[PDB]
């Protein structure tokens, strides 16, 4: 099997924790207990040309408890920002997290995920969203209590990391 | 230590670990602080057999200064020296070390922010670039104090980009210093202070940098551009001092039209308009508007720009060219309001008109640019907006301000655009985009692109009207036969796709429109003798179509989605004229039966089928919603039909039987003109075969998921009909009923054939199923039949109108059977539906009685750990509040429960749980429905427990973020605004146990009253955060 980094960053909120979690067990956390520093979890999808390991830096969002902060990108191979489509400031930080990324990883693939699209009293909508200007950057709606393109963010990645815009995840 | 210390920092960053990376950067996190923290970091940088991610380690380890006036100088020290160190091994390389040298610039930039900064050491350090840049020149320690405020000559400046690595990371110390401020002040809004050293230092020599950079051949670095972006994006947050950029807008527009295929191949243009798209589309009053009539010039014109263009089309440049696309139409919305003005209004007789309407020719003639759509170009697709715009600027114009000429020159214009739209929007172009690409976002894109040009008709419908616009669209599509063939196929592909397109924006004009106010739609209808039958030759024409290929399956999709939509929205036309409806009814269920006798089994033609399915049976229930009094003679045959297709050995979709029933139900629900007794002899005949249906499931087979989904279908079905057998609320013509209100109120509210009887049996048999009440999806929809009748009109003589009583025996029958955690939210929601319909006829004593049963009964091991639930009961409370607040002020668990137990939840850590009591708390104090004893009583209860309460709130804000600091402000806020003098009685005591500017705050939010809190109160969490 093949290996693969991924460092989880955005805000306080915005649904990492719930996220990771619901891809590794299913389960979706009701109430917020924030990180601290990072929590490492191996999350392994199977497709073809077999199965691929994305072990996933889930960062703290709250500066308070940020930890080693920019040392967890280093050595990261792909990255996801996540924001809070309900609490629009969580998408104002979005360059900031983008910088502080690129500023020590900078040519790796990110995915951008606007979480908690379930909520329909939504503070942001799509076409507001500019950020999908480069190849190296995707957006996508995702919502991690409602499976809403549950398991995207990771295709996308896989896809450009290993090099084939066809893989589809095989269950 | 220092070696092991490196080996496990090497160890977080292998592939390959063991020893659990987690507890690797919880011991690396433990190492800093510490007493050889800060000196570990020292011999981490100044050796050279470290490697990059071991120095990066370092330069991050020294950034704890957030960890006391002194240290600062220690670590600003050893920030510069290791700067200097690493910084003089850059010229002399070739890569990989620059991102240690960003981490030290970044925390310099840390340093920078806090010695500029209010709240003899030393308070000075203006320009980082000088005191950078004085140290390549180089008893030795004393050097460093000397060159820190230096001042630097600009020959000086300029000797030291003898190098480009040089120019270059002076340009990056810059670029990451603002990036930085930035980044502060996105969070943090503390930094008005230090926007004026940046002004007043560091902003003139970096301006002089960047300046000499565009202008100076042999010293430019493409860093530069990175950079401007950057002192652009910070001057935009600061405010839309003033920091200029007007000189460097100008060399910048110089440097991108010298920037051709043979000079660079347009590098240095692609740069400069990614940064004038940046300052078009985010603050375009930056650039002035001298540089603007420029950009405009350049932009719209052997020109500079086509020859860009044509340089991106021939070599299919195509995401280049869309990059662009939108940066010119960025650009064009600036002043849409100024062309607007200059074109329809006459507030130099025609010399600018000669320029403006040429103007608007260049701007049409971008519009229509001959690429195909979304595939290729985005020009038409992304100023679908500049055309609203004018659209809406023209009219929202002055009435008294027009030209005398501004109707015919606007209709000229906007109905050129739809000449121009229409093709682009064919669903050939979509047939093309997967035909070239499959299922990509592509057509996702088309698909909003689609909408948009169809919310653009929409805006100009109030310019063109129907005469130029709806009108064009209905002849040019009701004077030819699509398909004279009476097979009634349209037989031409391009005939097929105009036909379709035209259908698409008419349906978009038609439903902004009721069709009951104007006799328009008949008159122009009936003067187009072949209107309806190319409507229904596009639905055969579409729905008979050989799905070949995916790409034919999809557009039959689009084309019978078209079709039935124009169709659904006819219907008010259909009204109007009845005789035309009957073709339509006759090929929807000839569609509908070709559909379901349909059995070949691809497994994935079967979901286009039902898709086709669901689309047909959606606009028949749309017409019965509207025609329901003229589709009176197919009632017999639609129950027949639905006799059919009602068994579960159907090849229909339950989502048609749902949908089917209710249409039924609509016909069903005007068939007052005899007694109720015939109306309700239908009514029993459809309730007698949906329970026994549902009765014969349940005692037949063992509840698979085939049952359970039809039990569920049945039950959407009961609901479908209970809905479809509401009055309209609006008033019709010749009610019928109205002589017979009396004998229906009377009729079923005696109920001689037991209706309500009947469905509440069948869906306690389907709730009191084990299998079933713990499905939130089947007590949800029973829940929903139960509180179809509740707060409907009064006098209305609803069929199914259950009685309080029989409403909660109900929820009191299901509630200790269900899953509470995904079913209890349905049938609080229900018993919120009750005390709204029964609000005056209730007293505490029953609202004790349903709070008991069904919520606090369960609140400790079910709600209180529960955010879902336990906003479910915060809502549950406030609507009491808004109904009738006796209910919960009189009630015997008001000081027991309620007040205590959501003086708890104010500091929860789940933002919907904090709104939800903040909400409660506020209308508990400014609730306007309270009779004056209960205002006494209420402020009695407040004043008790005011200090445990503000204790809370002052608790919550202490550990809470900056998203959720305005939901206790309101809370707060009402407090000084109705107990004033309490709130510092308050303050002074949860203040000190959760120290001056605790004081002042005290002092500045009694005096603002209230309105302009949050801003005295953030100022309070920023300073109570650091310590
Ligand atoms: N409605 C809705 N809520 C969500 C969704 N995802 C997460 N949440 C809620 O949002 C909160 C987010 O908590 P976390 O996942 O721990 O947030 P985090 O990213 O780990 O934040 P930090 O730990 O501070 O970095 C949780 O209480 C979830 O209940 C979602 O997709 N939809
Ligand atoms: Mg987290």
């Amino acid at each position: 099997q093949v290996q693969f980094k991924l460092v989880l960053v955005g805000d306080g909120g915005t649904g990492k924790t719930t996220f990771v979690k619901r891809h590794l067990t299913g389960e979706f956390e009701k109430k917020y207990v924030a990180t601290l520093g990072v929590e490492v979890h191996p999350l392994v999808f199977h497709t073809n040309r077999g199965p691929i390991k994305f072990n996933v830096w889930d960062t703290a969002g709250l500066e308070k408890f940020g930890g080693l902060r920019d040392g967890y990108y280093i050595q990261a191979q792909c990255a996801i920002i996540m924001f809070d489509v309900t609490s629009r400031v969580t998408y104002k930080n979005v360059p900031n997290w983008h910088r502080d990324l690129v500023r020590v990883c900078e040519n790796i693939p990110i995915v951008l995920c606007g979480n908690k699209v379930d909520i329909k009293d939504r503070k942001v909508k799509a076409k507001s969203i500019v950020f999908h200007r480069k190849k190296n950057l995707q957006y996508y709606d995702i919502s991690a209590k409602s499976n809403y393109n549950f398991e995207k963010p990771f295709l996308w990645l896989a896809r450009k990391l290993i090099g084939d815009p066809n893989l589809e995840f095989v269950a | 230590s220092i070696h092991e210390v490196v080996a496990l920092i090497e160890e977080l960053y292998s592939p390959h670990p063991k020893h659990d990376v987690n507890q690797i950067q919880q011991s690396l996190q433990s190492i800093q602080k510490s007493e050889q923290g800060f000196h570990l970091a020292n011999e981490l940088l100044s050796d050279d057999k470290y490697s990059a991610n071991v120095k990066y380690f370092g330069a991050l380890t020294l950034t704890v200064q957030l960890n006391t006036l002194w240290n600062v100088f220690r670590s600003n020290l050893l920030y510069l020296t290791k700067f200097s160190t690493l910084y003089v091994s850059n010229p002399n390389m070739y890569g990989q070390s620059l991102i240690i040298i960003k981490k030290l610039m970044s925390n310099l930039s840390l340093i920078f922010t806090k010695i500029n900064d209010p709240q003899n050491m030393i308070k000075q350090w203006n320009n980082p670039i000088n005191t950078f840049i004085q140290l390549m020149s180089v008893a030795d320690q004393l050097l460093l104090d000397s060159i820190n405020c230096s001042l630097t000559y600009e020959q000086l400046s300029q000797f030291v980009s003898l190098s480009q690595k040089h120019n270059e990371l002076a340009l990056t110390f810059t670029e990451v210093i603002v990036e930085d401020l930035t980044k502060f002040q996105t969070k943090r809004h503390s930094m008005s202070q230090i926007h004026e050293v940046v002004h007043e230092h560091l902003y003139i020599s970096t301006m002089a940098l960047i300046n000499l950079n565009l202008t100076a051949q042999a010293v430019f670095n493409p860093t530069v551009f990175d950079c401007i972006t950057a002192w652009i994006n910070y001057i935009s947050l600061t405010r839309s001092g003033r920091m200029d950029l007007s000189e460097i807008f100008q060399n910048l527009i110089d440097l991108m039209y010298q920037s051709t295929e043979g000079s660079d191949g347009y590098e240095n243009a692609e740069k400069i308009l990614t940064i004038f798209g940046n300052v078009f589309a985010n603050d375009p009053l930056l650039m002035s508007y001298d540089l603007r009539q420029q950009i405009e010039c350049i932009f719209l014109g052997n020109s500079w720009m086509l020859q860009y263009m044509n340089y991106l089309v021939t070599n299919d440049f195509f995401s280049e060219l869309k990059e662009l696309a939108i940066c010119i139409v960025d650009f064009l919305q600036i002043n849409t309001l100024s062309v607007c003005n200059k074109l329809f209004t006459n507030i130099n007789g025609q010399v600018q008109d000669e320029y403006i309407q040429e103007y608007i020719k260049v701007l049409l003639q971008m519009t229509n640019f001959p690429l195909t759509p979304v595939l290729q170009e985005f020009f038409s697709v992304r100023m679908v907006d500049f055309w609203l715009d004018l659209s809406d600027a023209y009219t929202n114009l002055a009435s008294e301000t027009l030209r005398p000429n501004s109707i015919e020159l606007s209709t000229q214009i906007f109905q050129q655009l739809i000449n121009i739209y229409l093709p682009k929007i064919s669903l050939s172009v979509k047939q093309r985009i997967i035909e070239e690409e499959g299922e990509s976002t592509s057509v996702n894109e088309f698909e909003d692109f689609r909408n948009a040009v169809s919310d653009l008709a929409q805006s100009l419908w109030s310019i063109l009207g129907n005469d130029n616009l709806t009108n064009v669209l209905i002849d040019g599509m009701g004077q030819m036969p699509a398909a004279s063939d009476e097979t009634l196929i349209i037989k031409d592909t391009d005939v097929l796709f105009r036909i379709e397109t035209m259908c698409f924006v008419l349906n978009t004009i038609l439903v902004d429109m009721t069709l009951s106010e104007s006799p328009w739609i008949k008159n122009i209808v009936d003067a187009n003798k072949f209107f309806n039958q190319n409507v229904i030759s596009v639905f055969q024409t579409g729905f008979q179509t050989s799905a070949s290929t995916k790409v034919s399956q999809i557009l039959k999709l689009d084309f019978v989605r078209t079709s039935t939509t124009l169709i659904g929205t006819l219907a008010g036309y259909f009204k109007q004229e009845p005789f035309q409806l009957n073709p339509y009814v006759e090929a929807l269920f000839q569609g509908l039966h070709t559909c379901t006798n349909f059995t070949s089994k691809n497994e994935q033609e079967k979901i286009s089928n039902d898709k086709l399915e669901v689309m047909v049976i959606k606009t028949v229930s749309t017409l019965c919603e509207t025609c329901r009094e003229e589709l009176t003679p197919y009632l017999m045959h639609f129950i027949s039909f639905l006799n059919t297709v009602i068994m579960p050995d159907s090849n229909v979709s339950h989502f048609t039987r749902t949908k089917l029933v209710r249409s039924i139900g609509y016909v069903v629900q005007c068939q007052v003109s005899n007694g109720p007794e015939e109306q309700a002899k239908y009514i029993l005949q459809l309730t007698n075969l949906l329970s026994g249906s549902i009765e014969h499931c349940l005692a037949s087979s063992v509840q698979l998921q085939e049952q359970q989904d039809y039990i569920n279908c049945l039950l959407y079905c009961i609901s479908e009909l209970a809905t479809s057998l509401i009055q309209p609320t609006e008033i019709i013509e010749n009610d019928a009923l109205l002589q017979r209100l009396s004998e229906f109120q009377s009729f079923w509210s005696s109920d001689p054939l037991q209706i309500r009887s009947k469905i509440m049996c069948t869906i306690d048999k389907v709730l009191d199923n084990s299998i079933y009440c713990k499905n939130s999806a089947f007590v949800e929809i029973g829940c929903l039949i139960v509180g179809k009748g509740l707060n409907l009109p009064d006098g209305e003589p609803y069929f199914l109108k259950y009685n309080m009583s029989e409403v909660m025996n109900f929820v009191l029958r299901h509630v200790p059977n269900c899953e509470l955690a995904t079913c209890l939210p349905y049938f609080v929601y229900l018993l919120e539906k009750l005390i709204s319909e029964f609000r005056k006829e209730l007293t505490p004593q029953e609202f004790d009685f349903m709070f008991e049963k069904i919520l606090l009964v369960y609140y400790d091991a079910y709600i209180i750990n529960d955010p879902d639930l336990l906003q479910m009961t915060i809502g549950f409370v406030n609507n009491v509040l808004d109904v009738k607040p006796g209910l919960a002020i009189g009630s015997k668990h008001w000081t027991s429960f309620i007040l205590p137990q959501f003086l708890k939840l104010i500091p929860s850590r789940e933002k919907f749980t904090i709104v939800a009591v903040a909400k409660f708390w506020t209308k508990l104090i400014n609730n306007k429905k309270y009779n004056q004893e209960e205002l006494t009583t209420v402020r009695q209860q407040v004043s008790s427990i005011g200090g445990d309460l503000v204790y809370q709130i002052m608790y919550g804000l202490f550990h809470t973020q900056r998203s959720d600091l305005n939901s206790y402000t309101d809370l707060l806020r009402a407090l000084v605004a109705k107990f004033p003098i309490e709130a510092r009685e308050w303050l002074v005591a949860v203040l000190p146990q959760i120290a001056g500017h605790e004081k002042f705050i005290n002092k500045l939010l009694i005096t603002r009253g209230s309105r302009a809190a949050g801003n005295v109160i953030l100022q309070w969490w920023l300073d109570c955060t650091t310590l």
